[PDB]
Parts: structure tokens; C-alpha cells; sequence
RNA sequence: CUGGUCCACCCGUGACGCUGAGGCGCGAAAGCGUGGGGAGCAAACCGGAUUAGAUACCCGGGUAGUCCACGCCCUAAACGAUGCGCGCUAGGUCUCUGGGUCUCCUGGGGGCCGAAGCUAACGCGUUAAGCGCGCCGCCUGGGGAGUACGGCCGCAAGGC
RNA sequence: AGCGCCGGCCAACUCCGUGCCAGCAGCCGCGGUAAUACGGAGGGCGCGAGCGUUACCCGGAUUCACUGGGCGUAAAGGGCGUGUAGGCGGCCUGGGGCGUCCCAUGUGAAAGACCACGGCUCAACCGUGGGGGAGCGUGGGAUACGCUCAGGCUAGACGG
């Protein structure tokens, strides 16, 4: 396992896609502070700190759009898209003259600077720019 | 009228041909076979029915759709009580997503009404006579239950949603919605209002259709009591 | 230079009237009044569905031949409205507009812009006192285009200004007339100019 | 009502003993330049046939597209197959920049001012397959915000 | 004599890991060298048919070879035409092999049908061709051509 | 006032001549006695002191794909291991602050590019004034991530 982070965003984006109420991801503090944001988002309705066979775990409580009418009664996603930016084999910075707007504003881009991990709103507000994790909408 | 006796009366059966989606409605296995969570079918059964008395009460009609030989029958004594649409025999494709021509076919049948019941010509070769006679009792065989609907339904009620798989299909490419009883081998997404429960014996079918037929009646003015069912 | 030729099959082609002679455009003897179908042997045959890129060359040979002006004095001021600021549909009609051949015909010194042309050319008018001969010459908001003193005595500046005398202009103008001067306002709206002419077409045109 | 416009007519042909028999291919959208447009293929044995036939089914199905000053709200790519588009929200004096097959969809729906752009197989149908399907998903803020 | 591998216990070490340009080893058959062996079979070869002809298919013969030891050769439809590792995403059914408490449950293999999803389609689908991360190899129109030149390897054939 | 073009792409059609000839041709393709495709003519389209042609560069070409591609059957997984360098790597804590992020400051010539004004009657051309940037030197600041150093842990891996 090379990469937790991006393990962590296919681990939702596969639950998601099935709609589960939720499903769990090895714990970490900087796995929790990428969740604190999806969740001060609304992505996800948040998380808990659980325990499996005495391992600490993150249990992510998805959420999902009303039923629909029709053929496909599967109601659209809340996190249609994430995926990660800077990965292992290539790190990804920007300042903050260039941190991208993720969907024209109607998306997320989080980031992880010296003040923490941010979105690409609250790290334009600090001033601050850093390693772009991902990008969620 | 929601009773709790359905425990005496089905509680589902089918072992393990199952449907993963039916988990969220199944409370263990008994014999290897899997058993339904009455509560379940309980709390969404009056969620169901608070659908149909709100049809009735607004003059909707309601078809129901029963193919298999348990229900069959059933769903003719109890949709002919509530003095609406049913079909019990082959189930015909289009007769919804296609429907202004399979009313076509009923418009026939109508007018070997008003031919059959005398005397326009019967100096037609005897040939004719026994021909048509066929083909309106072929017409009545299908479009008995049909012809009573004019116009596309505003639900439809189906005993086996993986039976009647067709007719599911077309009501939901027509946004209508499908209240349905199904047991374990079937996916509940497909349906609307759901009543999770056995649909393979009378018993759970009567006990299920003619319930339901007691709000229709309740809620169209003037309420009646026992209606039939075989020992 | 600018095109010299037949003028009524430029008309009779776009399907509507250009209003390329003044006189004869509002006479019963108008080309469009008598032949509304376009020039040459196979004109009065049926046609068929045009291309869409038909359609916006058409647009743009319509805008274009209404100017009398060239091809690239029309492509250049078309660029030159492509990286200005804000819409470039509206600041293209501005800067045609802006033309002192455009200006002079639209005060009714002239008829037709050829004749504003041949007018300015031969240096009978002014600009803000200073003698202009240039057609393409830019007027700009608070200018004055004035006939020439040397020049006041001429038939047709006359008879032109005399048919002006109470003719309403374009908003964006005023007209002294008798003294034989008006001023450019302000660049002119797409409202108001009427053009038989939808822009966004020639924008689309030069996108390809 | 609603306008139309043809945007492909294609002759097919199948083989028989005695030869080749034909059938002819519509595809049609249709709009009001307010926010409403549709998409139809339509197939009949002859031209003006498949073409009202192909009207038809525009008109059952159907898409409201969030126009927001005459463009998109957010840029978007979608893939149909093997198709691929691109459209990204453009200022006032921009214009419709696309092929003839997605500018007849965003013109037709009102869209006044976007950048467009067809990558991977430029099949006509496929591409008007797939602006149609990136004009439905198209969201507003309110969207994203009812969402969350 | 000896390698890999799985299971139960959850006892020891404490990230000691994944991949892997080069390198090194292995590498079906045919072929080569030295020696042995040679029943059956059988390139080449000879003869009989077949056929318009029949340098073939079929028939009767028949030498290398096929077999053994040691040394070379290093290719292939060397295929799942699918690099390795990890994590994640319905199930149903057959089967091999372990451990339970033996109803069944649970590991590891091997098949089939299929959820979601993928795909140009065919199809794939917890043995992915799905969703992701790491690293390596490779493609960039058909022919000319896996040819020529160079270099490296081989006894040669010929290989890279 | 001329030059190109009028089968499709691509805007612009008819008559005669020719009859797989003469010829056209960027691609697809035209010509075998009713050719909108050859040659002329009338007409038409496009530009205009120019119009076409040839050559070359970037574009269209996400057709070397960082943005922005692929490899079962389309071109494409190395025949298979083993392993060197290299690339990449688990949970918690602290030190350092190399990457990374922020602030200040020096540098970033003039011309050109861009915005505004103005000077040649306009424009081209030219003058005056305006705003930056990356990158690098310097000082200061941040520590989440990556790195490094130290100490722990057992979920990877290895061993009993
Ligand atoms: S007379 Fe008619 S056709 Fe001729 S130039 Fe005037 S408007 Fe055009
Ligand atoms: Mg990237
Ligand atoms: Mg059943
Ligand atoms: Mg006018
Ligand atoms: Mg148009
Ligand atoms: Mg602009
Ligand atoms: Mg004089
Ligand atoms: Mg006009
Ligand atoms: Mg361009
Ligand atoms: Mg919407
Ligand atoms: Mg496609
Ligand atoms: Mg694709
Ligand atoms: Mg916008
Ligand atoms: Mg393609
Ligand atoms: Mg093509
Ligand atoms: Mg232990
Ligand atoms: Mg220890
Ligand atoms: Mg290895
Ligand atoms: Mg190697
Ligand atoms: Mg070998
Ligand atoms: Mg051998
Ligand atoms: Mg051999
Ligand atoms: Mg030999
Ligand atoms: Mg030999
Ligand atoms: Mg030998
Ligand atoms: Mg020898
Ligand atoms: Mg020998
Ligand atoms: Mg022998
Ligand atoms: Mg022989
Ligand atoms: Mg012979
Ligand atoms: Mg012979
Ligand atoms: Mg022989
Ligand atoms: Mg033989
Ligand atoms: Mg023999
Ligand atoms: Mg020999
Ligand atoms: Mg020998
Ligand atoms: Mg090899
Ligand atoms: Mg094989
Ligand atoms: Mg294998
Ligand atoms: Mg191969
Ligand atoms: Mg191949
Ligand atoms: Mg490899
Ligand atoms: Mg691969
Ligand atoms: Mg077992
Ligand atoms: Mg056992
Ligand atoms: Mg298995
Ligand atoms: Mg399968
Ligand atoms: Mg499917
Ligand atoms: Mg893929
Ligand atoms: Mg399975
Ligand atoms: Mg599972
Ligand atoms: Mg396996
Ligand atoms: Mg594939
Ligand atoms: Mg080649
Ligand atoms: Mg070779
Ligand atoms: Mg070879
Ligand atoms: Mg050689
Ligand atoms: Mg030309
Ligand atoms: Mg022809
Ligand atoms: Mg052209
Ligand atoms: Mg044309
Ligand atoms: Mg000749
Ligand atoms: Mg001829
Ligand atoms: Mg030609
Ligand atoms: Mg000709
Ligand atoms: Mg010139
Ligand atoms: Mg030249
Ligand atoms: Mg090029
Ligand atoms: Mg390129
Ligand atoms: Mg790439
Ligand atoms: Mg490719
Ligand atoms: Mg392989
Ligand atoms: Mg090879
Ligand atoms: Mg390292
Ligand atoms: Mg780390
Ligand atoms: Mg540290
Ligand atoms: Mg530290
Ligand atoms: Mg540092
Ligand atoms: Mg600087
Ligand atoms: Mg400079
Ligand atoms: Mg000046
Ligand atoms: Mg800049
Ligand atoms: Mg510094
Ligand atoms: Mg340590
Ligand atoms: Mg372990
Ligand atoms: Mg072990």
C-alpha cells in the first residue's frame, strides 16, 4: 500500500458508487483532517474514530441526493468526482497565485500547507499555498 | 387494517436464490431458507397503503399485474371487487409504453360486443360466426381486465416484480409509480412502494390483495367486509 | 481600391435591399423591386438549402459590401475589435461607424458613401476645422465634420443639405444644418443601427 | 413552440440477393433558445419521414440546461463511447465556439457565449450524445448546495 | 537427496517493504558437438497409387532424428495473444485442498454465470479487461523488414 | 485592372468541343459520344495592384498525449524467474527546516509585446507615460505534506 491518501479517496469512491451508509478506512491524523474538511463540506455527513479487530479505523458515513424518478431510481452522488492531484510518484505544489478553482466554484480543491490543510477558498483567505491533495465536487 | 396475523399467513419462504439488494428486509434463515422481518414488512406496509388510500380518495385507478398460476386467480376476485384493472394472463409487451394500440385491440373486442350480441348479419358463412367467435374469446381471454382501463394508470400493482419484470419496466419508463408484494428473490429498487413478503402462496397474496382492496373500498365511500377465498 | 462595379447585383445577391445609390434605392425602377432574386443566368432557378458556412460568408459579404469597404480594411478593423475590450460584435459596428466616409454620409453631406468617399477624397470636408481627404480616417466623440468653405458653393453639397434640413441623424449625432457641420456624439449601439445584419454570424465566421 | 433543426441526414444500406435496399437516418434537436432542448435519432424509409420521426423523439427527451447569462455554469467533459466533449463557461462577447453538431444543441438551448471543444472519435450521433448527456449534468449553486 | 506452497496457533523480529534499467540463472521442439543406444516411429530418400499433372495428401519401404550422458543452441501461436505488488467494489453455482463446531462456517487454488462499473464491439467482471497507488517493459499507418549496415553472441544453423 | 476559383471538402452552373483521347488532380477521384471534374465560351463566386503557385515553420495533430494517449482481439506486456543501481513506500511522537509555502528586498537594460495619451491629414511607422511576471541573490517567517535525524508501535513483510 504506496499511497493511504489515494487509497482513502478510492475507498469512498467505491463505496459511494454502490451507496453504502458507510464504510471504513485505516485511520490516520492526516486522514482525519482530509475527512474534517469533506465532512465542513458536506461530501460526507462525517466520521468516527472505530476500532476493527483492535485497529484503529475511520468510519466515513456517506450521503447520497433523493430518489429519483423513473428508470434508474439510484439518486445522484454528493461527491460526483475526487481524485487525487499529487501522488508518489509525482508531488504536486502550487503557490497561492495558482491554486486552481475546482468546477468554476462549485467544487473543492484541498491542500495541505503550514497552516494546516485547507481548501483552495480557505487557503486563498490564510495566503498561503501548499502540496494539492486532491479535488472533490 | 394493517393486521399482524400475516405472521400465520406467509412470512416469506425461497431459500437462497436471493437478490443482495432484499438484504436490508431479512432477519436470518431458518431452514437455509431465507425469512423475512415481519416489522419490516409491517412499517412499510402502512408506509404502502398511506400511497393507495391517497390514490383512491383522488379517484385514481390502480392496475393490478398477477401472471403466476398462485396468484392468478386471486388477483381476478380481488381487482374485479375493487372494479379495477387487472391481467392475469400473458402479460403483453407495450401495454403501457405502447398503449394507445393495444387499445386498439380492446376497441375490437368492443365492437364484437355490440356484433355478438345479435343480429347485425349472422347471414355471414358459418365460417365467420365460428371464426370471430374465436378470436373475441381470445380477445376476452387477455383483455378482460385491460379493457376496464382507458386511459394509463396511475399505479400498478404487481404481485412478483420479478415475474412481471416487463410490466415494472414499462411503468417506471412512464414515471408511474409500482407498489408491489415481493419476497427475497427480487430487487426492491425497482419498486415504489414496497410490501416485503412472500409472493409465492395464496395465502399471503389474499391475505395481501384483498387488504388492500378493503382501503380501496373504505376510501372510495360506503366500506364492505368478508370477500372470497378458497380453504 | 474599393470596388467600382455594378452595384444593384450586390443587392439583388443578399437578398435584401443595401441602400448602395440613394436615389434610385427608394424608386420603383430598384433592382430588388423588380428582379428580388440574385444575378445571372441562374437566378430565377430554386435554391437549394445553403451550407452553414453559406450563411455566415453571406452575413459577412453583407456587412461588409453595405461599407463599400475592403476586405482587409474589414478583417483589420474586425482584429482590431477582436482583442479590444468587452463584446467585439458591438465595438466592430463602432469602429465601421467611426469611418469619415461612414460619418459624412450619415450627416446627408452625401447620398451614398460612395459619393461621401469621393467627397472626402477630393478634400471638400473638414474635421474639427483641420481638411481631412482620408476615408478611413477615425472620428472620435466631440469631433466636427464640416463642409469645406472653399467648397460651400457646390450643387450637390446643396441640394444634399437642403434635403436635411429638419432629417432627423443617428442619436449619437447632431447636425447644423444651413451652416453645413454637424458632431460626432458618441460611438453609435448596435440599437442604433438597424443593419439587415445579424454580427454574431461574422464573428462565427472568422472563428473557423 | 419549439425550433428544429436537422443536423445529420445518412442514407444506410442493406444487402439482399437482388441487392441493396436503403433506409435513411435523422438526427434532429430541438429548442426554444430559452433553456429547453431535446435530441432524437429518427429512422424511416424515407427522408421527410425519418426527419418528423426524429422530431418526435426530441421533443421525449428532454433537458433544462441552467443557462446562467447565456452559458454553463461550470465547465464540464463528458465521454460517450469513444466521444469526447469538452465546454467551459465564456464571457459576454465570446459567441458559441463548437463543430456544427454540439453548436446545434447549445444554440438551440439558449447558450450564447461557451468554449467547446471534440476530442476522441468525432462521430456526429456520438457527439450529440454527449453534449447532450454534459448539458444534463450541468449544476447550479443551488444544486450543490441542496446536495450539501 | 531437494524446491515451492497452503493451513491452524497468534509465540518471536519491528517497515526489515514493492518494483526492478543492466547482470546472472532457467528456458518446448527442432538443430549442433563428443560418445552410447536404436524396438516403434519417421524429415530427407526410393517405390505404388491418386490425378490433367501430383517433386504432395493415401499406401509399401527408409536414413538422420526421436532415447541416454556431458557440452552448445536460446527460439515459439514461449498464449490468458492479459508485467508484478498492494488496497478497494453484490452475489449465485461446480470443484481441488486445508482448519473448525463438519448444519454450515472459514482460508488457499481451479472453473462457470453474473451486481455495479468498464469496453469500439466481442466481451471482462473479487482469478477484472472495474475503482485507485507504485515500479518496470512496450506501441506511435501498411509494405520495404525482423531485411541491410555496425556491434555482441554461436562450432554451425543462426540469435540479440 | 487584374488574378484565382465554381464535382465534395468549399462560396460559385450552364451551352458547346472532346469521347479512358487530349487532359485535371491537395485528398477522395474525374475522362470509354447529354462530363456542373478535361478544353473554350456565357454566367457565377472570391480577392484587388495585386492574385495564384512552389518551399519551409507552427496550427489543426490528445498523431510523443506535462496539461492531454495507449498496449486481450486494432500497433503495443519483456518466454520465466532472480536480483544490482534507481524510482516508490505503514501507524504515533519529537528535533532539524533540504524540498514546499508566505512576506520583505536586490536583480530581471533598451527596443519589441500589452493599456492609455499624443505626433506625422489617417494608418503603417513613431514619441511620452503606465502595470506586472516567472527565474535567480539576500534577509525574515510557517511546518501540514515530502525529506533527513532520534525514539516508540504492529495492521505490511519476515521468522517460530
Ligand atoms: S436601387 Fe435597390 S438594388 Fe440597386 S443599390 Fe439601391 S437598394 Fe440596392
Ligand atoms: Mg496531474
Ligand atoms: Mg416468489
Ligand atoms: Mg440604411
Ligand atoms: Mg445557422
Ligand atoms: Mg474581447
Ligand atoms: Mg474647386
Ligand atoms: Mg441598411
Ligand atoms: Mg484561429
Ligand atoms: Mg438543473
Ligand atoms: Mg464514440
Ligand atoms: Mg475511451
Ligand atoms: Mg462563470
Ligand atoms: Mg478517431
Ligand atoms: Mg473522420
Ligand atoms: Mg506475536
Ligand atoms: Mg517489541
Ligand atoms: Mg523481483
Ligand atoms: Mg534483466
Ligand atoms: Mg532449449
Ligand atoms: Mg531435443
Ligand atoms: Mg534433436
Ligand atoms: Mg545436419
Ligand atoms: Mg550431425
Ligand atoms: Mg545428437
Ligand atoms: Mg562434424
Ligand atoms: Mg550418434
Ligand atoms: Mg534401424
Ligand atoms: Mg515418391
Ligand atoms: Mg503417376
Ligand atoms: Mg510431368
Ligand atoms: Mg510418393
Ligand atoms: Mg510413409
Ligand atoms: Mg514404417
Ligand atoms: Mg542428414
Ligand atoms: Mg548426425
Ligand atoms: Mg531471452
Ligand atoms: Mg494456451
Ligand atoms: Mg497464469
Ligand atoms: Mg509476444
Ligand atoms: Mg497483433
Ligand atoms: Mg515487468
Ligand atoms: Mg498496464
Ligand atoms: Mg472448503
Ligand atoms: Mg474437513
Ligand atoms: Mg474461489
Ligand atoms: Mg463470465
Ligand atoms: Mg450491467
Ligand atoms: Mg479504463
Ligand atoms: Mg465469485
Ligand atoms: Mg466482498
Ligand atoms: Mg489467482
Ligand atoms: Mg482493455
Ligand atoms: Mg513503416
Ligand atoms: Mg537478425
Ligand atoms: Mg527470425
Ligand atoms: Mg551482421
Ligand atoms: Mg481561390
Ligand atoms: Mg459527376
Ligand atoms: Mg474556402
Ligand atoms: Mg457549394
Ligand atoms: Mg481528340
Ligand atoms: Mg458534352
Ligand atoms: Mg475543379
Ligand atoms: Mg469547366
Ligand atoms: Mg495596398
Ligand atoms: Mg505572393
Ligand atoms: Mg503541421
Ligand atoms: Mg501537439
Ligand atoms: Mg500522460
Ligand atoms: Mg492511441
Ligand atoms: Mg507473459
Ligand atoms: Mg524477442
Ligand atoms: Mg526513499
Ligand atoms: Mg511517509
Ligand atoms: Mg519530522
Ligand atoms: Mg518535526
Ligand atoms: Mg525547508
Ligand atoms: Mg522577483
Ligand atoms: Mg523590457
Ligand atoms: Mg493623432
Ligand atoms: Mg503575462
Ligand atoms: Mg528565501
Ligand atoms: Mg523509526
Ligand atoms: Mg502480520
Ligand atoms: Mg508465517
Amino acid at each position: 500500500l504506496t499511497d493511504p491518501i489515494a487509497d482513502m479517496l478510492t475507498r469512498i469512491r467505491n463505496a459511494t458508487r454502490v451507496y453504502k451508509e458507510s464504510t471504513d478506512v485505516p485511520a490516520s491524523r492526516f486522514k482525519e483532517e482530509i475527512l474534517r474538511i469533506l465532512a465542513r463540506e458536506g461530501f460526507i455527513k462525517g466520521y468516527e474514530r472505530v476500532d476493527v479487530d483492535g485497529k484503529p479505523y475511520l468510519r466515513v458515513y456517506l450521503k447520497y441526493g433523493p430518489r429519483r424518478q423513473g428508470p434508474d431510481p439510484r439518486p445522484e452522488q454528493v461527491i460526483h468526482h475526487i481524485r487525487r492531484i499529487s501522488k508518489p510518484g509525482r508531488r504536486v505544489y502550487v503557490g497561492v497565485k495558482e491554486i486552481p478553482r475546482v468546477r468554476r466554484g462549485l467544487g473543492i480543491a484541498i491542500l495541505s500547507t503550514s497552516k494546516g490543510v485547507l481548501t483552495d477558498r480557505e487557503a486563498r483567505k490564510l495566503g498561503v499555498g501548499g502540496e494539492l491533495i486532491c479535488e472533490v465536487w | 387494517v394493517k393486521e399482524l396475523l400475516e405472521a400465520g399467513v406467509h412470512f416469506g419462504h425461497e431459500r437462497k436464490r436471493w437478490n443482495p439488494k432484499f438484504a436490508r428486509y431479512i432477519y436470518a434463515e431458518r431452514n437455509g431458507i431465507h425469512i423475512i422481518d415481519l416489522q419490516k414488512t409491517m412499517e412499510e406496509l402502512e408506509r404502502t397503503f398511506r400511497f393507495i388510500e391517497d390514490l383512491a380518495m383522488r379517484g385514481g385507478t390502480i392496475l393490478f399485474v398477477g401472471t403466476k398460476k398462485q396468484a392468478q386467480d386471486i388477483v381476478r376476485m380481488e381487482a374485479e371487487r375493487a372494479g379495477m384493472p387487472y391481467v392475469n394472463q400473458r402479460w403483453l409487451g407495450g401495454m403501457l409504453t405502447n398503449f394507445k394500440t393495444i387499445s386498439q385491440r380492446v376497441h375490437r373486442l368492443e365492437e364484437l360486443e355490440a356484433l355478438f350480441a345479435s343480429p347485425e348479419i349472422e347471414e355471414r358463412p358459418k365460417k365467420e360466426q365460428v371464426r370471430l367467435k374465436h378470436e373475441l374469446e381470445r380477445l376476452q381471454k387477455y383483455l378482460s381486465g385491460f379493457r376496464l382501463l382507458k386511459r394509463l394508470p396511475d399505479a400498478i400493482f404487481v404481485v412478483d416484480p420479478t415475474k412481471e419484470a416487463i410490466a415494472v419496466r414499462e411503468a417506471r419508463k412512464l414515471f408511474i409509480p409500482v407498489i408491489a408484494l415481493a419476497d427475497t428473490d427480487s430487487d426492491p429498487d425497482l419498486v415504489d412502494y414496497i410490501i416485503p413478503g412472500n409472493d409465492d402462496a395464496i395465502r399471503s397474496i389474499q391475505l395481501i390483495l384483498s387488504r388492500a382492496v378493503d382501503l380501496i373500498i373504505q376510501a372510495r365511500g360506503g366500506v364492505v367486509e368478508p370477500s372470497p377465498s378458497y380453504a | 481600391g474599393r470596388y467600382i462595379g455594378p452595384v444593384c447585383r450586390l443587392c439583388r445577391r443578399e437578398g435584401v435591399k443595401l441602400y448602395l445609390k440613394g436615389e434610385r434605392c427608394y424608386s420603383p425602377k430598384c433592382a430588388m423591386e423588380r428582379r428580388p432574386y440574385p444575378p445571372g443566368q441562374h437566378g430565377q432557378k430554386r435554391a437549394r438549402r445553403p451550407s452553414d458556412y453559406a450563411v455566415r460568408l453571406r452575413e459577412k459579404q453583407k456587412l461588409r459590401r453595405i461599407y463599400g469597404i475592403s476586405e482587409r480594411q474589414f478583417r483589420n478593423l474586425f482584429e482590431e475589435a477582436s482583442k479590444k475590450k468587452g463584446v467585439t460584435g458591438s465595438v466592430f459596428l463602432g469602429l465601421l461607424e467611426s469611418r469619415l466616409d461612414n460619418v459624412v454620409y450619415r450627416l446627408g453631406f452625401a447620398v451614398s458613401r460612395r459619393q461621401a468617399r469621393q467627397l472626402v477624397r477630393h478634400g471638400h470636408i473638414t474635421v474639427n476645422g483641420r481638411r481631412v481627404d482620408l476615408p478611413s480616417y477615425r472620428v472620435r466623440p466631440g469631433d466636427e465634420i464640416a463642409v469645406a468653405e472653399k467648397s460651400r458653393n457646390l450643387e450637390l453639397i446643396r441640394q444634399n443639405l437642403e434635403a436635411m434640413k429638419g432629417r432627423k441623424v443617428g442619436p449619437w449625432l447632431s447636425l447644423d444644418v444651413e451652416g453645413m457641420k454637424g458632431k460626432f456624439l458618441r460611438l453609435p449601439d448596435r440599437e442604433d443601427l438597424a443593419l439587415p445584419v445579424n454580427e454574431q454570424l461574422v464573428i462565427e465566421f472568422y472563428s473557423r | 413552440d419549439f425550433e428544429e433543426k436537422m443536423i445529420l441526414i445518412r442514407r444506410t444500406a442493406r444487402m439482399q440477393a437482388g441487392g441493396r435496399r436503403f433506409r435513411f437516418g435523422a438526427l434532429v434537436v430541438v429548442g426554444d433558445r430559452q433553456g429547453r432542448v431535446g435530441l432524437g435519432f429518427g429512422k424511416a424509409p424515407e427522408v421527410p419521414l425519418a426527419v418528423q420521426k426524429a422530431g418526435y423523439y426530441a421533443r421525449r427527451n428532454m433537458v433544462e440546461v441552467p443557462l446562467q447569462n447565456g452559458t454553463i455554469p461550470h465547465e464540464i467533459e463528458v465521454e460517450f463511447g469513444a466521444s469526447k466533449i469538452v465546454l467551459k463557461p465564456a464571457a459576454p462577447g465570446t459567441g458559441v465556439i463548437a463543430g456544427a453538431v454540439p453548436r446545434a444543441i447549445l444554440e438551440l438551448a439558449g447558450v450564447t457565449d461557451i468554449l467547446t471543444k471534440e476530442l476522441g472519435s468525432r462521430n456526429p450521433i456520438n457527439i450529440a450524445y454527449a453534449t447532450m448527456e454534459a448539458l444534463r449534468q450541468l449544476r447550479t449553486k443551488a444544486d450543490v448546495e441542496r446536495l450539501r
